[PDB]
């Protein structure tokens, strides 16, 4: 058991595991992070890779898969090198991780780090993926995907004995988190949490909609730079019922995406601006569009056009880009700018009643959460306490286990 | 009495204890015994028993059938104990062992039927009812039934359990106005102060309370200087037996300046020492409440009311017992603050307050557990670090210390103490994670601060152009008690500075009387209710949305709407209109068509009211009633005076009432003045102003509903 | 660590409700509820037992209030604002819609009494609504960060739950007034296997084994053919909307013309009470209602909603259609002693209104109660698919209580208590 970190992110992981004979390589999403240092579509907006140096590729057996989220990563891992492993992913997951691949795609050719990949290689990508339920067995060890209630397919992987725990919520409409399925292990990794550990989402939600129908009642336009599958739809199950609750009248709902038919499975949901959408386009309006990071997609359009007024508004609510720096180029700015950070994960006060539950005997977290937030450092509480010391590990590095 | 109930009674008697009827309604019951003692108290009662010989046979069954029901019994024990309540008939109810027989183990005492819960509390209130005069004295001394009431003051029961100690006190209170019955009850208590379970303890520290504060003749006196030894010495074991008890006795002790007069002090100065982090505060409060007291024990009560705040305000950048408890856990540490911060308010608006009283330092340390809770603190310690993850997100500390942050302002004081209090005010307001319940009470600690101030100065309209960008951000809150919450203070305030030239220049430069009109049509009706009072308030002070598309907008609301709340709500604005002075006519006689058509008795009685305030406007005088008779008024108040409402067809007799008068002082004044004297108005009114179950809850249909079943009439929800 | 219970209402008795319970270490109250038929402070339960002690908001830690019936939340105004108490109050959707129209509906009838000696205004009844935390079904919430609450469904009326309590180790499910035959209106309760210490559920239809549903239409049909008109006193919300469906569908079937009336002045929630139905589980023949065409002669269906004979509308049409032999009067539901529909649901026929008059009664007078609670049948049936560790009777009569607890005490083979009104009981975990 000697766990090779390949990345350091504590969101977007990238962990092989060393076992007897078998290796695993749990959650191999990208870094973001890196594409917005670039100017908006003078360069082209390049991405980061986990740390590919440390061990090849061609010794990997398989690749699990928790969510979505992290899964953009796949093409490097399968087609540029010489991976000749299976792959396993839940139903629901690789349904939607197609979409938000197409998506990307779509923006960058429309006009170590590597450029951004093609279409040809997401089809092939996506071919070489066994699709499983939750409960069902997978034999190898005997690892298992479980239930954890974060996305739709979202699936802790219990390897057997070690568990592995990876972007979990416990405020669900999915699947309820399972806890009774993964104690009486060994070591326990756990990755994965809340990135705004103070503000409780429930308010935020309510600071989404309250900041949205302060502008639409008083004619201005609301842009929300955000995802097509993900925190979206739980904005619009609680937009169409604050629209029913709070008596918001009459405001039109555009959802323009390259790939938005596809994405449902009064939003009207075209599918570019180019089109009958510049003809069908009454103001005051809301548009759910563009790519979250602001350097590409459809909101570089809308970022320009209404960015010339006070009256306007545009609201962040992914909790991974930070609106400060994400926005810079294009100040001076008069349009107003709100961080509502919806994030449903596992806070602080929600991860030790887990282990004072599950009662795990070794803990395996990122260096990030053995220490108190940058913030609040302070804040003694905002951390992993547990008994024994969790193991942290950084940035290419050798745990022993 | 009276005849109609008197030939009723007879029958009564006999279904009552009849074995095939069956049992009679308990509410039936309660409702019939507190007829009796309406007789009683007022004339004689041996007269009665003699002029209807047939309630003693009533008794008298009580003890012969064997079966009766479990709450016929029960009846029978209080009624027997309410005749024998005078001496007379104390007596002559013993002429055949009636009253020994009821009370005593021959009746419902030794047989199978001391179980049930209902029979004990009639036992009890039984006795309470005679035991007023000596002749009964005798009666609970000899037989034996203090020795009875000592087991019913341990039984499973609370309402048992605890009417039997409020026997006790009255046996022995009446016992001395030592004597027989005296001496055995006070050896009992005195017994069982030193019993070694606490159920024991607290019932006589529970006797003791009652005795204190209910009798001061000097015969208590003698009664505390021989108890104060054993009493002193329950502050000696591991736990106190009765915290609550034993705090509640010192505090009706201490508030008498009788017993006040040297082993008092001693035991309330060392019980400060030695009570725990939950009752060291209940009575830390009681002495500060007192006139009378040594100033070095006032000093330490204070001092230990304090305490729990001074270990906050010490470990933030600006005693083991409180440091201890403020760590133990977080339902210990959200405790002592909740209750400091209560115990510390009731003591600020009283005259006897401690002084100097710390204003500057009592406000930097609400302050300072405002941002605790809120989030935005900064430790000093590792204990003002494990304090910041305990209080961080606390809503019963947020809403104490915020009731207190209100509280702190009737007390005059620096300039630098308000722009404290609003700065940290503000942050709970445009802050996401404040509870709708913690916005309710930062928008009231806002109102009092805000009102409290030294036109309005250099500084107060700083504060405003940073509010309404916060209260235009509240109207819009995914919450009905947020909304609302929002308007009662947009309402308040613009009742006070209305006419302030900065205030209107702050509120329409904002987006605010624009949001409390897009109000008027909120799917809640509670907010209807408060964006037609808060446009009714905002239309008065001339501050419309930018003058009569408002009365068009809110006439609509009167006639063509589903609920109740902003009809009624609408009459008011329309009241305070005309009263204020906001074609006057035609104002009236279109609101009151709409009233005198609804279904609704808050908006046909507030009618009336609008037009009192039309009358007296009016009130040469032929055009006065001409004008009168155009609005429709007169068609208005006579369908009201016969009306299926007793409260609304009042507000029309008092108005033709008033009507009759002024138009005696003083169609045509002659003919109305018949058609006002042609019907009753004297006797409607005394008809009128009476309960609307003077049938139903007479002497008389109470008897009849008894003896009067075998229909289809069981109990169910309402 | 034991669990205590203090039935402070409902107690062997169906008149208030109110049920303390101090799980291993937190407070709850279930249930504040009244008692029609006073008109002084017997009408609410007894705080002051617990008030020896310091403020309510220092000790309890929620209030819960199943549904809307009034002896189930009809003290909630005067327990929160006049008694003084600051905290949620979790109610569920429906019945936080519901509570304050059924609130200052009975206000209408305390003022008219005079009995507002010590009661809740109209003002005290909006502060109260606000310290409300409505929950979803099947949606757990957390108060104290020890103490985790969730409900269920139970039917009987729309919003009704059934609450459980988890203070860890120790649990206590509180089914309030509940289901079990699948009525075509609402549904049967469903609890899942959770096995909590403690059960306390109620035993109203305790010794009782779609009669109603026809008897009612057969009774209106046989009135309305002869030239005679039916009234229905109701209270505004309940059971008044359960009945317009009903003879909506039927009189559609059968193509009828006579005249149905309703109107309650405070609300149109006939059709927005429908509006919260429709997630749970318009009208043609059903005009609005005046007094201008109360005497027109004519068949009609009237339902007026001064409550159970109440002072109002009820009392005032039901004096005029007196004195005819072919009128009816239906009383859908149980009426309290003091009040004019308690005489003539039992015997009464020679009523006296005010002054010395005496008015005859010739009308028919039929009562179909339809209420819908539990059974015999589906007690048991509960018991079984709770498995708990103890059953615990309130909200019922004193004899059929006794006979039920041998049932459940000999069959189910578990410890069954029936505590009286005041009595504390413990039971160790
Ligand atoms: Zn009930
Ligand atoms: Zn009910």
């Amino acid at each position: 058991m000697k766990l090779y970190c390949l990345s350091g992110h504590p969101t977007l992981p990238c962990n092989v595991l060393k076992f007897k004979s078998t290796t695993i390589m749990l959650d191999c999403g990208l870094d973001m992070t890196s594409t917005l240092n670039f100017l908006p579509l003078d360069s082209v907006p390049e991405f980061c890779l986990p740390e590919t140096e440390l061990i090849d590729l061609s010794t990997v057996d398989v690749i699990l898969i928790s969510n979505y989220h992290c899964m953009m990563a796949l093409p490097y891992i399968t087609e540029h090198t010489g991976f000749t492993g299976t792959v396993y992913a839940t139903e629901p997951t690789v349904q939607i991780g197609r979409l938000l691949m197409e998506e990307l795609v779509n923006f960058i050719e429309r006009v170590t780090w590597r450029r951004c990949y093609t279409m040809q290689e997401v089809n092939s990508a996506l071919s070489k993926i066994q699709l499983v339920g939750y409960s069902q067995k997978i034999e190898l060890v005997q690892v298992t995907p479980l239930s954890s209630g974060y996305a739709l397919g979202s699936s802790n992987w219990i390897i057997q004995k070690v568990s592995y725990v990876s972007g979990s919520s416990l405020l669900t409409h999915p699947q309820p988190m399972d806890q009774a399925s993964l104690k009486n292990s060994d070591v326990l990794v756990l990755t994965g949490l809340t990135q705004i550990p103070t503000a409780n989402p429930d308010g935020m939600v309510g600071e989404f909609c309250s900041n949205l129908a302060l502008t639409v009642r008083n004619g201005g336009n609301v842009l929300v730079p955000c995802y097509p599958s993900g925190v979206i739809y739980d904005l619009l199950e609680c937009l169409y019922q604050y629209i029913d609750s709070a008596g918001l009248s009459s405001v039109p709902l555009y959802f323009i995406s390259p790939v938005a038919n596809s994405s449902l499975e009064k939003l009207k949901h075209y599918p570019s601006i180019h089109g009958d959408f510049s003809n069908d386009f009454r103001q005051p309006c809301v548009v759910f569009t563009g790519h979250p990071s602001l350097r590409f997609g459809d909101v570089v359009h809308f970022m320009e056009l209404w960015g010339k007024s006070s009256l306007n508004t545009v609201i962040f609510t992914e909790p991974d880009f930070s609106y400060l720096e994400a926005l810079a180029p294009y100040q001076p700015l008069a349009m107003k700018c709100i961080y509502c950070p919806i994030d449903t994960r596992l806070n602080f006060i929600q991860v030790s009643k887990l282990l004072k539950e599950v009662q795990p005997l070794h803990v395996v977290c990122p260096e990030q959460y053995t220490q108190p937030p940058p913030a609040q450092s302070h804040r003694m509480d905002l951390m992993i306490d547990c008994q024994p010391p969790a193991m942290s590990y950084r940035r290419a590095e050798v745990l022993a286990l | 009495m009276d005849p109609e109930c008197a030939q009723l009674l007879p029958a009564l008697c006999a279904v009552l204890v009849d074995p095939r009827q069956p049992v009679a309604d308990d509410t039936c019951l309660e409702k019939l015994l507190d007829w009796f003692k309406t007789v009683t108290e007022g004339e004689s009662s041996v007269v009665l028993l003699q002029e209807h010989p047939c309630l003693v046979e009533l008794l008298s069954h009580v003890l012969k059938v064997q079966d009766l029901s479990s709450g016929v019994l029960s009846f029978s024990l209080r009624l027997a104990g309410t005749f024998a309540a005078q001496e007379n008939c104390f007596q002559y109810l013993q002429q055949g062992e009636l009253l020994p027989g009821l009370f005593g183990e021959p009746g419902p005492l030794g047989r199978a039927t001391w179980a049930v819960p209902t029979v004990r509390s009639g036992w009890i209130q039984g006795l309470r009812s005679l035991a007023q005069h000596p002749s009964a004295l005798r009666f609970l001394a000899d037989h034996g039934a203090v020795d009875t009431i000592f087991s019913l003051q341990g039984d499973s029961s609370l309402f048992v359990a605890s009417a039997a100690s409020q026997l006790l006190v009255h046996v022995l209170a009446l016992s001395m106005r030592w004597p027989a019955c005296a001496q055995k009850i006070m050896d009992h208590v005195e017994e069982s102060l030193c019993s070694a379970a606490t159920p024991k303890v607290t019932q006589a520290l529970n006797v003791l309370t009652t005795t204190f504060g209910r009798c001061q003749s000097p015969w208590t006196e003698a009664l505390w200087v021989r108890l104060s030894p054993r009493v002193a010495c329950l502050l000696e074991r591991d736990p106190i037996p009765a915290a609550h008890s034993f705090v509640d006795l010192l505090l009706c002790v201490a508030r008498s300046p009788v017993f006040s007069s040297g082993s008092l002090w001693e035991t309330v100065a060392r019980a400060l020492s030695c009570l725990g982090p939950t009752h060291m505060g209940p009575l830390a409060l009681g002495i500060l409440k007192l006139e009378h007291c040594p100033q070095a024990l006032r000093t330490q009560a204070f001092q230990v009311l304090l305490q729990p705040l001074a270990c906050v305000l010490k470990a933030t950048v600006q005693d083991a017992t409180t440091v201890d408890t403020l760590l133990a856990s977080k339902s210990s540490c959200a405790g002592l603050l909740c209750r400091t911060l209560a115990h510390l308010e009731e003591l600020q608006p009283l005259p006897q307050r401690p002084s100097p009283w710390p204003q500057a330092s009592l406000l930097g340390a609400t302050v300072t557990v405002l941002r605790l809770c809120d989030g935005s603190a900064a430790p000093a310690s590792s204990v003002g670090g494990h304090l910041c993850g305990t209080l961080a997100g606390c809503v019963r500390v947020q809403r104490a210390a915020l009731d207190f942050l209100g509280t702190l302002s009737q007390g005059t004081g620096p300039q630098e103490l308000v722009t404290q209090a609003l700065a940290v005010l503000l942050e709970c307001l445009e802050s996401p994670g404040s509870s709708p319940t913690v916005l309710k009470k930062a928008f009231q600690a806002t109102l009092r601060w805000l009102l409290s101030s030294p036109d309005l100065g250099p500084l107060i309209p700083q504060f405003l152009r940073e509010l309404f960008p916060v209260l235009q951000k509240r109207l819009c809150h995914p919450c009905w008690e947020v909304r609302d919450s929002a308007l009662e203070f947009l309402t308040q305030l613009s009742r006070h500075w209305g006419g302030q030239a900065d205030f209107r220049c702050a509120l329409l430069a904002s987006e605010v009387p624009q949001l409390a009109l897009q109000l008027l049509q909120d799917p809640e009706s509670y907010v209807r209710a408060s964006a037609v009072t808060a446009m009714g308030q905002l239309s008065s002070q001339g501050l419309h949305a930018p003058r009569q598309s408002l009365f068009l907008e809110l006439l609509h609301i009167l006639s063509v709407d589903s609920e109740g709340f902003p009809r009624r709500a609408v009459m008011q604005v329309f009241t305070e209109w005309l009263r204020d002075g906001h074609d006057t006519e035609q104002f009236v006689a279109t609101v009151l068509q709409a009233a005198s058509r609804d279904l609704d008795w808050e908006v046909r009685a507030q009618g009336l009211e609008l037009a009192l305030v039309f009358l007296g406007q009016t009130l040469p005088l032929t055009e006065a009633l001409r004008a009168l008779c155009h609005v429709g008024l007169f068609d208005f108040a006579f369908c009201a005076l016969f009306d299926c409402d007793r409260p609304v067809a009042q507000k029309s007799c008092d108005l033709l009432l008033f009507l009759r008068d002024k138009i005696a002082s003083y169609q045509e004044p002659e003919a109305v003045l018949a058609m006002l004297r042609s019907l009753d108005l004297e006797g409607l009114r005394s008809t009128l102003a009476e309960s609307s179950d003077h049938v139903e809850k007479s002497p008389q249909s109470l008897l009849q509903d008894m003896l009067a079943t075998g229909g289809f009439l069981e109990a169910d929800c309402y | 660590p034991e669990i205590r219970v203090t039935p402070l209402g409902a107690g062997q008795d169906v008149g208030r409700s109110c049920i303390l319970v101090s799980i291993a270490g937190k407070n709850v109250m279930l249930d504040c509820g009244m008692h029609m038929g006073f008109n002084d402070d017997r009408r609410f339960p007894d705080f002051s037992y617990i008030t020896q002690n310091g403020r309510l908001t220092d000790f309890l830690d929620c209030v819960i209030i199943s549904h809307f019936h009034l002896d189930h939340c009809g003290a909630l105004p005067y327990f929160s604002e006049m008694v003084g108490y600051d905290g949620p109050i979790y109610m569920t959707h429906p019945t936080q819609a519901i509570c304050p129209i059924l609130l200052e509906d009975y206000r209408k009838i305390a003022v008219d009494k005079k009995g507002e000696a010590n009661f809740f205004t109209s003002q005290m009844i909006k502060d109260c609504m606000k310290k409300v935390v409505a929950v979803h079904l099947h949606q757990t919430v957390q108060v104290d960060d020890e103490l985790e609450i969730k409900a269920y469904y139970a039917g009987h009326v729309l919003g009704a739950a059934m609450f459980q309590i988890k203070v860890g180790s120790e649990s206590v499910v509180y089914t309030g007034d509940y289901n079990m035959t699948p009525d075509r209106h609402l549904g049967a309760a469903w609890i899942d296997k959770c096995r909590p210490n403690l059960l306390i559920t109620e035993s109203t239809y305790a010794t009782t084994i779609r009669c109603r549903e026809r008897d009612f239409l057969k009774k209106v049909h046989e009135t309305v053919e002869r030239g005679g008109k039916v009234l229905i006193p109701v209270f505004a919300l309940g059971r008044a909307q359960e009945l317009c469906i009903l003879l909506e569908t039927f009189w559609e079937r059968m193509n009828l013309k006579v005249p149905i009336y309703f109107s309650t002045g405070l609300t149109e929630k006939a059709n927005h009470y429908y509006k919260l139905f429709i997630p749970w589980t318009e009208f043609k023949h059903i005009k609005a209602f005046d007094r201008a065409f109360a005497d027109n002669p004519g068949p009609m269906v009237v339902f007026a909603t001064p409550g159970m004979l109440h002072a109002g509308q009820s009392l005032q049409i039901f004096r005029k259609w007196a004195g005819n032999e072919k009128n009816m009067v239906i009383m859908p539901g149980y009426c309290v002693q003091g009040t004019v529909g308690h005489k003539i649901l039992s015997g009464q026929r020679k009523l006296e209104m005010e002054g010395r008059q005496v008015l005859e009664v010739k009308m028919q007078v039929e009562y179909m109660s339809f209420s819908a609670h539990a059974d015999a049948k589906g007690i048991m049936q509960l018991v079984g698919q709770a498995e708990p560790e103890s059953v615990l009777l309130v909200h019922g009569e004193a004899k059929k209580m006794e006979f039920l607890k041998q049932k459940i005490e000999q069959e189910l083979r578990v410890n069954c208590y029936m505590p009286a009104n005041g009595e504390t009981v413990t039971l160790p975990t």
